[PDB]
RNA sequence: CGGCUUUUCCGGAGUGUAAAAAGCUCCGGGAAUAAGGGCUGGGCAAGGCCGGUGGCAGCCGCCGCGGUAAUACCGGCGGCCCGAGUGGUGGCCACUAUUAUUGGGCCUAAAGCGGCCGUAGCCGGGCCCGUAAGUCCCUGGCGAAAUCCCACGGCUCAACCGUGGG
């Protein structure tokens, strides 16, 4: 289970920034791909101009923090944003 | 508390008074301590005070301060003597200080407490910390200053919880007195135990002393004697 | 837990508290007769004179 | 040789009521030992206090109520502003808030007391409890 | 700089009074440490400073200072709604020390002991607010202790593990 | 008379008697000229590398009556000779001639000699690099 | 004797890099599985019986112990303080009012020079008037950051970091 707060657009980058939440009591942390394809159907996003850098898990918490990152154009990813997270998501080989 | 009125009758049964002191404690007309302090008699019969402060005779009331083992001698030997001091008092404004020789030390023992219990005085508490301000006697109203042979000893008020800080001897002195929180400065040979439990009476005794103004009485809930 | 607030005496000649041990006196006045006088031990030692409260005789 | 006429009557005060005496005359009367006299009688530690006109320098005479403790002059005419003068009361008074103290502030010679809510620093002149 | 000990050793080792003082305690709420103690203590020892400090103090940021740090004492559940700064004075260890939360974890049932609560601590068991911590030495405020209870992922939130059925045993008992 | 000058305007010569008169202290002579720092063998140093040279027995102080074992010493770092002494029982066979030692102050009153032997200022802690105490246990073997 | 979970412990999953490692965070297999140091006659007093050496051997910060019973050396047991800490040593502050401004003494304990005069310096009579340099109250500019005190908030908490007041 996910849960969004934050829904935030930057224009100037035509970008938008989702800070969500996951519910995860007494199982494993979850997987970036496992969230990466459960963000994508509610929120309705190409998950290829979709990236996501980070989910932290405190310690003694059942609930988890992270941010995603969601474009419009297959070129700003490769413009603006590093080089790291295209290949942790796949993106680049 | 009924334990020592129980032994109050018991010795007002047995004792027989002897000093002039003696029949108006018998006879009953004196029941408060203090008329004992305010008009200024004397005391020389112990039975006088147990029969109003019973209390003292209770083992956590009464403590041996020091043991010490002198010596005169002759020509056919040293012959020791026993001096103890040892300290008596309730713990609400009344303490005596006793030294007593004897040839044993049950003997100076006994002795030490029975002189001990003649050295009562009455004791002024208060509160006058700059930081306490409680109007509780739970310490000194006021600095005081007191001296005895070389040794000086200054108490200054101290705040609630604070503790005794000040010598073993000063400790039980004003444990037995009473007070919870001081203070404390030594000024000469305090590895002398006698000299310094005789400047800690000497200066509780002073605490009486000072001039009242009676807005102060109220400032620090001064009390003369019990609480 | 009763407050028994007991009146300390107070010496006439110079007006000082009594301390418990001291060795004051507390004798009837000698003129009026009545008055109680105390005197304390300091008072008492250089013998400075003493004035009643009520009839204002001088009495050493 | 004479040098202050202030800390000469307080000393004079104080060894004269240790015995206990009743009046007492002090010799070098001058205009600050009266604005000194108006404080603590205003407190009641003294009875009356008046001045005789004797002809050279004047006389101060008291009648004392046995009422002060120790009453003594501070030389050094330490000069004190408002916020810090507690660190003064713990080297002259036996207890919080016992006694007094006396200022020559801006205003006059006066209580230490009435210059706490009067606000005003100035040079510690004497104190007495 | 450099960082400095949290906590003040006693003056001298080897006082009776103060060691007996000490061990009634220990062996009362069993912490492992001396050390512990002597935390609780100093802690103590900061309020009673700032209490001092500020009693003395006339000034707008004396008063300001004062009313935080009456409001955060209350708020640890240490003092009544209706506290001024003259009660702060009259404080003990063991107002400190039953807020720990071994000893409040303990006080609602939930242990047979003092050693079996903190092990339950300790092995990340007891959660407040749906959040585990593992320091029995952490001290509870006044709005979290109806959270105490046992953490969700944990065996013991199941009421059938067979500890449990002797633990509220011993609470009946 | 009173203690002088309490004067307002006095700061001067306030401040030169205490000057003067804090010469008359010893400890602050003792550290504000450093000698201590110049006449130490040791420099300053809680520990020194040294060589000994010959196993030598001291009479004890009356009425202490006995044999107090320890060695001469000369100093690898600049040359001086002292005396060690030697703790642990029968711990002189341990030590032997020509060995490199690691030698310490004895910390006796002001750092003087210890008790009641005389004259010695250090003790001795490793012997080849191997601590002694252990040595007098036996726990360990010197190289 | 019976039962309970696994601190660490092997695997998997997040972060991690812009390379991981960090093993930081979550799940699974999972065993009761890491504790020493010093002290034990007193100043410290917290803590006693026995075997061994017998003024030798040794211990000892100070006092003391051993010339054959050692409660004080060494070995064992017992006990005591602290705890992943614990001991020795050296340097610094306090203890100390043995540096005395707060706050010391100088007849007999170290300590007034044999005496007097006198410059600088220091300390100086009472009253009035003026000045206002010191002195005091108010106010503008200014003493960086960092550290320090407190509330709140974030990382389990803490430490640490920020917001705010000092």
């Amino acid at each position: 289970e996910i849960r969004i707060k934050e829904i935030k657009e930057n224009k100037l980058i035509g970008r938008k920034e989702i800070y969500f939440e996951i519910y995860h009591p007494g199982e494993p942390t979850p997987s970036r791909k496992d969230v990466k394809g459960k963000l994508v159907a509610m929120l309705d996003l190409n998950p290829e101009t979709t990236v996501i850098q980070y989910i932290r898990s405190y310690f003694g918490s059942y609930i988890s923090k992270g941010y995603a990152k969601a474009y419009d154009s297959k070129e700003r990813m490769l413009y603006i944003e590093p080089e790291y997270i295209l290949i942790r998501d796949g993106l680049i080989e | 508390s009924q334990e020592w009125k129980e032994y109050a009758k018991r010795v007002l049964d047995e004792w027989e008074p002897k000093t002039k002191l003696g029949m108006m404690v018998k006879e009953g007309q004196i029941t408060d301590i203090h008329e004992i302090f305010r008009r200024g008699y004397q005391i020389k019969e112990p039975e006088i005070i147990d029969v109003l402060l019973p209390e003292v005779n209770a083992r956590e009331n009464q403590e041996v301060l020091d043991i010490a083992l002198t010596v005169r001698m002759t020509d056919s030997g040293r012959r020791v003597r026993f001096r103890v001091l040892a300290a008596v008092g309730n713990r609400d404004g009344y303490v005596g200080l006793g030294i007593g020789h004897g040839k044993e030390v049950g003997i100076a023992i006994r002795k030490a407490i029975n002189y001990a219990k003649l050295n009562i005085i009455e004791i002024k508490r208060g509160c006058g910390s700059w930081e306490c301000r409680c109007r509780r006697p739970h310490s000194v109203p006021f600095a005081v200053e007191g001296k005895e042979g070389s040794v000086r000893v200054r108490l200054i008020p101290g705040p609630r919880g604070l503790g005794l800080v000040i010598g073993d001897v000063g400790k039980k002195i004003l444990r037995l007195a009473g007070v919870q929180d001081v203070w404390s400065q030594t000024f000469g040979e305090t590895r002398t135990t006698v000299n310094f439990a005789k400047a800690v009476f000497n200066a509780l005794y002073n605490t009486n002393r000072v001039a009242i103004s009676p807005e102060m009485i109220e400032r620090y809930g001064i009390v003369v004697g019990r609480a | 837990m009763v407050e028994m607030k007991f009146e300390i005496p107070v010496c006439t000649s110079c007006g000082r508290e009594i301390t418990p041990r001291e060795h004051a006196t507390h004798f009837i006045c000698p003129n009026c007769g009545e008055a109680v006088i105390w005197r304390c031990e300091s008072c008492r030692v250089l013998a400075k004179p003493y004035k009643c409260p009520n009839c204002g005789w001088e009495g050493p | 040789t004479l040098l202050d006429p202030l800390a000469n009557a307080l000393s004079h005060i104080t060894n004269s009521e240790r015995v206990g005496k009743r009046e007492v005359y002090i010799k070098p009367a001058s205009k600050l030992i009266g604005e000194v006299l108006r404080v603590m009688q205003k407190y009641g530690y003294i009875g009356e206090f008046e001045f005789i006109d004797d002809g050279r320098a004047g006389v101060y005479r008291v009648q004392l109520l046995g009422r002060i403790n120790k009453a003594g002059a501070i030389k050094p005419r330490f000069p004190v502003k408002v916020s810090e003068f507690e660190k003064w009361e713990k080297r002259f008074l036996p207890a919080f808030e016992f006694g007094i103290l006396i200022v020559s502030t801006s205003q006059g010679v006066m209580s230490h007391k009435e210059a706490i809510e009067k606000g005003i620093g100035g040079r510690l002149i004497a104190y007495v409890y | 700089k450099r960082q400095r000990k949290k906590y003040e050793t006693p003056p001298h080792p080897w006082i009776k009074e103060r060691l007996d003082r000490e061990r009634v305690l220990m062996d009362k709420y069993e912490l492992k440490n001396k050390k512990e103690l002597w935390k609780h203590e100093t802690q103590l020892k900061n309020f009673r400073r700032r209490a001092r400090r500020l009693l003395a103090a006339r000034g707008k940021q004396a008063e300001i200072e004062r009313e935080q740090l009456l409001a955060r004492l209350k708020r640890l559940g240490l003092l009544p709604e209706d506290a001024v700064l003259d009660d702060v004075l009259s404080l003990t260890i063991e107002d400190i020390l039953e807020r720990r939360l071994q000893t409040i974890v303990y006080k609602k049932g939930l242990a047979r002991t003092m050693r079996q609560a903190r092990q339950l601590i300790v092995h990340g068991h007891i959660e407040v607010n749906g959040q585990i911590i593992r320091s029995p030495s952490y001290l509870v405020l006044k709005e979290e202790e109806d959270t105490i209870t046992y953490a969700r992922t944990s065996p013991f939130a199941n009421p059938q593990h067979p500890e449990r059925m002797m633990i509220e045993k011993a609470k009946q008992g | 008379g009173k203690k002088a000058p309490n004067g307002e305007f006095a700061g001067r010569k306030l401040k030169l008697k205490r000057k003067k008169f804090r010469w008359s202290d010893i400890r602050y002579k003792r550290r504000v000229l450093r000698l201590k720092e110049k006449s130490d063998p040791l420099e300053g140093a809680p520990q020194a590398r040294g060589i000994v040279l010959e196993k030598i027995a001291v009479e004890a102080k009356q009425p202490n009556s006995g044999m107090r074992k320890a060695v001469r010493v000369q100093l690898i770092k600049n040359g001086k000779v002292v005396t060690a002494f030697c703790p642990g029982d029968g711990a002189i066979k341990f030590i032997d001639e020509h060995d490199e030692v690691i030698i310490e102050g004895i910390g006796g009153p002001k750092g003087g000699s210890m008790g009641d032997i005389p004259g010695i200022r250090y003790k001795v802690v490793k012997v080849n690099r191997v601590s002694l105490k252990e040595l007098v246990k036996g726990r360990k073997e010197k190289p």
